[PDB]
């Protein structure tokens, strides 16, 4: 019902319990976000942290609070880094958001690099992990058997 | 697609619109004052 | 695949502006006319 | 499959209609049929014409019914029905795109607010504020008064009473419907007195004893001359004549809240004009109440905004002012800003008109 | 200090026995064992375990480690065991078998957030109990907070204190959460004494905020910024500024000239 005692182990120490704890706060996020959204500061601050390894789990956790905060780009650089919590196999309204959410960030990030060079989609100029949300994307197109969906989002 | 990504032009042209209307809106206020001081 | 529908919901709401700044400058510029 | 759906919540809508105060049906069987008929895609993908088609409107009193002495009878911790309503309620939210949501953006969050009035906690539902605040065009003029009904109670448990008025306001003015203006408009006014009673003024009675039964002009009336004449043994028998109104519309917590009200109204009821007032003097006005509280009484109610004064324990008086100059230069230049900022609520009519 | 092989009787047993510093070393190991079958906070599903096996038993180690921390005096921790407590005595309907049992640690959190000098949050409790006239009406525990809060709202903090001292509470558990709320009475009291008095001699400022020195009364001031003269205290302070940032907003400096003709060419764009 309340995230309170959730909360309460994200200060603490053995990060061992912390394993079990962000498998079970992780489901009730799209619930009592507005209470975790206090706790921003307290997560953000143990994902930079070598000697702790479920980083990842902090990384889905943290972007479903920005979800329905109104700010969907702070969610996609935190699920990148991660390089698990990102499917784009698998379909729902929350998981397709931060797919999509970057076709327009990768046309308005390329737009602005374009009159540099044209020549930046063979560098690194483009962050790598946004990178290949392009590269996959249109993969999902071709198994769609729809030119239309693939070559609109290439032009 | 085709047609949604037409349609997306078409209120991109309205933007220009809606700023211009406002610049003839300032500027008719102008020749309407020259107007007022002729009578 | 969203943000080809997003903009066109997104876009609708515009509509009401342009018709807010036409029948303002309609019952203005008809009024010089007539001066 | 747009129409097929439509047509079928046609005769699932004329349905509630008699499961909404007519007819009930099972208290038991029916709270677990209704959950099967909406999950299922009722809302879909928001293809077109999607909204009102829900149930929206129609659920408010219904679940309370179920909740109160029905399927619990306080024989478990929480509807298992409410529970999962819960997890389908801010998950609606959830897949929303915050494109056309307006009226059922604002439906929903009712329901939290409304179960943390009663058995819940308040200070979590400040966090859902900044998320339920959105320019709603399309909520009606039955739920726009019910809409602003809600945030101002919210402020009042705050101790917040200058937020709260602004909504307040326009929630009396709106629900112009017979059953709005009856049920809801009293308690309505009910609790635009109660901000009056945080504030200190409490006028009479002039428009609200007509628009009203004798029923809230009893409770009120105690409380205006208990209040202003500072008398802490009337105000007590009030509470416990009253106790059974207090308890149904949760105003039982002014025995604190509007009880250091008592003392802090007296101040400005009773005259303190002159300079150095002694100590003898205090304590025999407002009864005996004031002899045991002279000094704390007084320190509190000048930082809290009430009157200005100065204590001298020396010779044993207790210096008074009751905010009274002349508007030389910087004086009428404090209501300056605030007459024009005044006016920039009014500003918005060119854009209206 | 372990004592038999089951970590509840080893928690249980050392909690009567003294050194609560030492009562906490067993603190990791029992909530390790906890966390991996998430037997801290209920369930929403039916595991068929709710009166039986350690969950019955697990309500009673938290409320140990809750109260191993009130001697220690510590508000950091106090926190978490009881945001973990708040669904205990809240499940399982209200009929346990005493049901909230110990009415005294409910009583803790609402004393310990005045600390804070925080009067949104303190009412916001007493609406998440579900009966207000039943337990928290007629106990005196749970009263006890709304009683005293009372008399701080009405203005009155001689009455206040005597609560703090005449009670007989006041000796083992509230004993931590005494001092810590006192130091905030006294400080709320600072904050009238600045613009209800002009001017006051020394040896009341000692009787008012039940000072047992002289000397410690002028070192409250130092802290407070309060100006000392021979047998007297003024207050220079009553003046304001700063407090955070503010550009052209609740009376500005050098921009006073130009706001007010600023605000009078806002009206003309408007209309234009």
């Amino acid at each position: 019902t309340t995230a309170a005692p959730l909360l309460a182990l994200l200060r603490e120490n053995q990060d061992s319990v912390k394993t079990y704890a962000l498998e079970s706060i992780n489901n009730v996020v799209d619930q009592l976000w507005s209470e975790i959204s206090n706790e921003l500061p307290d997560i953000e601050a143990l994902y930079d942290d070598d000697t702790f390894s479920d980083r990842e789990m902090a990384a889905l956790i943290a972007s479903k609070v920005y979800y329905n905060l109104g700010e969907y780009e702070s969610a996609v650089k935190y699920a990148l880094a991660a390089k698990d919590r990102f499917d784009i196999d698998e379909k729902s309204q929350f998981v397709e958001t931060i797919v999509s959410k970057s076709i327009e960030m990768y046309v308005q990030e390329a737009s602005k690099q374009y009159t540099k060079d044209e020549q930046f989609y063979t560098k690194d100029i483009i962050d790598p992990k946004l990178t290949s949300i392009f590269e996959r994307m249109i993969e999902k197109c071709l198994k769609a058997s729809e030119l239309k969906l693939a070559l609109g989002i290439a032009l | 697609y085709f047609k949604l990504k037409k349609l997306e032009k078409e209120y991109e042209l309205l933007t220009l619109q809606e700023d211009y209307i406002k610049d003839e809106q300032r500027h008719l206020k102008r020749e309407l004052k020259r107007a007022q001081e002729e009578v | 695949e969203q943000k080809i529908q997003e903009t066109e919901l997104k876009i609708r709401s515009k509509t009401e502006n342009v018709r807010r700044l036409e029948a303002q400058r309609n019952a203005l510029n008809d009024k010089v006319r007539f001066i | 499959k747009t129409i097929e759906v439509t047509a079928e919540i046609n005769c699932f809508m004329h349905l509630l209609v008699q499961l909404f105060l007519w007819d009930s049906k099972e208290l038991e069987q029916l709270v677990e049929f209704n959950r099967k008929v909406v999950i299922p895609n009722l809302l879909c993908y928001y293809n077109l014409r999607s909204l009102n088609l829900i149930n929206a409107k129609l659920w408010f009193y219904i679940y309370l019914s179920h909740e109160t002495l029905a399927r619990s009878s306080e024989e478990i911790n929480s509807d298992n029905q409410n529970i999962i309503l819960r997890s389908t309620m801010m998950k609606f939210l959830k897949i929303a795109s915050l494109k056309h949501d307006n009226e059922t953006k604002a439906m929903l969050i009712n329901l939290i607010l409304r179960d943390f009035l009663n058995n819940g906690e308040v200070d979590s539902a400040s966090d859902f504020i900044s998320k339920l605040e959105y320019p709603h065009t399309d909520v009606s003029s039955s739920l726009e008064a019910r809409y602003f009904f809600y945030l101002s109670k919210i402020n009042a448990i705050q101790l917040d009473y200058s937020t709260a008025n602004e909504y307040i306001i326009a929630a009396i003015r709106k629900a112009p419907h017979n059953s709005k203006s009856l049920g809801f408009l009293q308690q309505s006014n009910k609790l635009h007195c109660c901000i009056q009673l945080l504030m200190g003024d409490i006028p009479e009675l002039s428009f609200f004893h007509q628009s009203n039964m004798q029923k809230s002009l009893l409770p009120y009336y105690h409380l205006t001359k208990a209040v202003k004449l500072g008398d802490l043994k009337k105000f007590t028998s009030t509470i416990t004549k009253y106790k059974q109104l207090l308890l149904k519309d949760d105003t039982y917590q002014l025995c604190v809240r509007l009880r250091s009200n008592v003392i802090k109204t007296g101040i400005r009821i009773i005259s303190l004009t002159y300079k150095k007032i002694s100590l003898r003097d205090i304590c025999l006005k407002l009864n005996l109440d004031s002899e045991q509280t002279v000094e704390y009484m007084v320190s509190r109610a000048i930082r809290d905004g009430v009157i200005e004064a100065k204590i001298n324990h020396e010779d044993g008086f207790i210096e008074t002012t009751e905010l009274l100059n002349i508007y030389d230069s910087e004086d009428p230049q404090q209501v300056f800003d605030e007459r024009i900022k005044f006016a920039n609520q009014l500003h918005d009519e060119y854009l209206v008109s | 200090m372990p004592s038999l092989a089951e970590l509840t009787k080893s928690l249980s047993i050392a909690f009567e026995n003294g050194d609560y510093a030492a009562c906490e070393k067993l603190l990791p190991p029992i909530k390790i064992e906890l966390i991996k079958n998430n037997l801290l906070i209920p369930d929403l599903s039916i595991q068929n375990d709710i009166y039986l096996n350690d969950l019955m038993i697990t309500k009673r180690i938290l409320e140990v480690g809750a109260l191993a921390s009130i001697q220690t005096f510590n508000f950091d921790s106090f926190e978490n065991y009881f945001n973990q407590l708040k669904p205990y005595y809240f499940s399982n309907n209200h009929k346990l078998s005493e049901s909230d049992k110990k009415s005294k640690l409910i009583s803790l959190y609402l004393l310990n957030l005045l600390s804070q000098n925080n009067t949104t949050k303190f009412h916001s409790e007493l609406q998440y109990l579900d009966k207000h006239i039943k337990n928290l009406e007629d106990d005196s525990l749970l009263s006890y907070p709304i009683k005293l809060d009372r008399w701080l709202m009405e203005g009155s903090y001689q009455k206040a204190w005597d609560l703090l001292q005449s009670g007989s509470q006041n000796i083992s558990e509230f004993d931590s959460f005494t001092d810590i709320l006192k130091s905030a009475i006294r400080d709320e009291i600072a904050k009238n004494t600045e613009l209800s008095y002009d001017f006051l001699p020394l040896s009341n400022i000692k009787a008012l905020l039940f000072f047992n020195n002289e000397k410690e009364t002028e070192k409250f001031a130092l802290e407070r910024n309060w100006p000392i003269v021979n047998s007297k205290v003024y207050f220079n302070n009553q003046s304001k500024e700063k407090a955070d940032y503010e550009d052209e907003m609740m009376h500005e400096e050098d921009q006073k000239t130009n706001i007010i003709e600023k605000a009078m060419d806002y009206a003309i764009s408007i209309e234009n």
